[PDB]
């Protein structure tokens, strides 16, 4: 018998990018080639299968520094975590492919499915 | 607010 | 030019509320009178002035144990807890004044609103 | 996916 408030998950989202941008309670620095980013380990794990499976191990859960494979392309990283605390994908056909690919080792799925569809329409 |  | 994912947001919070579930990564208690409630405190924050204030102060920032009013009922807080983490809202006759009371101590000003426009309709 |  719960009453629902419409804009409740996206108003939380907002406040939790407004956190990651005054690097309010980030608790982890994903570090992609020469690149840093800061996050919260909740919302990298709410957001990514890779991320979900690091963060739930028994001795990847207390680090503070995660690098990624030197393949991942810091752009694409970039784009893939301003998707995971806007729900916005800035996807582009200069960047599509490190995105998609990026999406791929992250295991975003919905991310991937939107970029195969995107590719396909180009070809 | 709605009923979901 | 970005494009969104719609349920993106909603899925952030379902996810967010599975880790509060199975108490992964929770980094507080919430001591209501005799009861407990462990939580996150980037959600709490999300969701509340109260907590907001709380936990941007540079000395309660780092405690892991918040002690709320006495006057604070632990069922109204508990409904709002998982009113953070879902969007629904358990209001009932039983439990609106609480709900309210807590509502407005906890800052959570659409959750008052609709206290205040559930009381009106039946006076 | 929707154009916002
Ligand atoms: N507890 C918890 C919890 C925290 N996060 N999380 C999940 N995170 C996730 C796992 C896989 C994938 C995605 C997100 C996006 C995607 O494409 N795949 C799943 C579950 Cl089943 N549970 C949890
Ligand atoms: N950074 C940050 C950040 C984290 N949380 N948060 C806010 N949290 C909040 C503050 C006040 C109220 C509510 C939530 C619900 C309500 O009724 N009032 C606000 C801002 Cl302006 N910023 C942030
Ligand atoms: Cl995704
Ligand atoms: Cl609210």
């Amino acid at each position: 018998s719960c009453i629902q408030f419409t804009r409740h998950a996206s108003d939380v989202l907002l406040n939790l990018n407004r956190l990651r941008s005054r690097d309010i309670l980030t608790d982890v620095v994903i570090v992609v080639s020469r690149e840093q980013f800061r996050a919260h380990k909740t919302v990298l794990m709410a957001c990514s299968g890779l991320f979900y499976s690091i963060f739930t191990d028994q001795l990847k859960c207390n680090l503070s520094v995660i690098n990624l494979d030197p393949e991942i392309n810091p752009e694409g990283f970039c784009i893939l975590l301003d998707f995971m605390y806007t729900s916005r994908l800035n996807l582009r056909e200069g960047n599509i492919m490190a995105v998609m690919a990026t999406a791929m080792y992250l295991q975003m799925e919905h991310v991937v499915d939107t970029c195969r569809k995107f590719i396909k329409a180009s070809e | 607010w709605v009923i979901p």
